[PDB]
C-alpha cells in the first residue's frame, strides 16, 4: 500500500532563512552550533535565564545538546513568540516538531 | 536523570 506524504505546516519553514543567516553568524561547526554559541545568543535576546532554559529544552528536539539550523530556528522562533508578548504552551505538536524528528511507527 | 545536562541554561543550580 502506497502511503501518502504527511506534510504538516511547520511554520518555522517561513522563519528558517533568517535564523539560517543568524546560525551562520554564530560560526556553525560541522553544520551545528554548540550550547555556548546559542547561549550567548540567548542572553543577547535579553530574556530571563529561566525562559532560555525552557526555550532550549523544547527547541532541542534531538536532546543532543547542540542546535542545528532547524533546532536553532525553533529556538529563535520560540524566543520571538515570547517577545511578541506570548508564550509557548510547553507542547511540541506535529506543526512544531520538525520532520527530521517525526516518529513513524 | 531529571537534571537535564543538555541545557546550557540548566548547567548546575547552586552547587
Ligand atoms: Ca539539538
Amino acid at each position: 500500500g502506497p502511503l501518502g506524504s504527511d506534510d504538516v505546516e511547520w511554520v518555522v519553514g517561513k522563519d528558517k532563512p533568517t535564523y539560517d543567516e543568524i546560525f551562520y553568524t554564530l560560526s556553525p561547526v560541522n553544520g551545528k552550533i554548540t550550547g555556548a554559541n546559542a547561549k550567548k545568543e540567548m542572553v543577547k535576546s535579553k530574556l530571563p535565564n529561566t525562559v532560555l532554559g525552557k526555550i532550549w529544552k523544547l527547541a532541542d528536539v534531538d536532546k543532543d545538546g547542540l542546535l542545528d539550523d532547524e533546532e536553532f530556528a525553533l529556538a529563535n522562533h520560540l524566543i520571538k513568540v515570547k517577545l511578541e508578548g506570548h508564550e509557548l504552551p510547553a507542547d511540541l505538536p506535529p506543526h512544531l516538531v520538525p520532520p527530521s524528528k517525526r516518529r513513524h511507527e | 536523570l531529571e537534571s537535564k545536562p543538555y541545557n546550557p541554561f540548566e548547567e548546575e543550580e547552586e552547587d
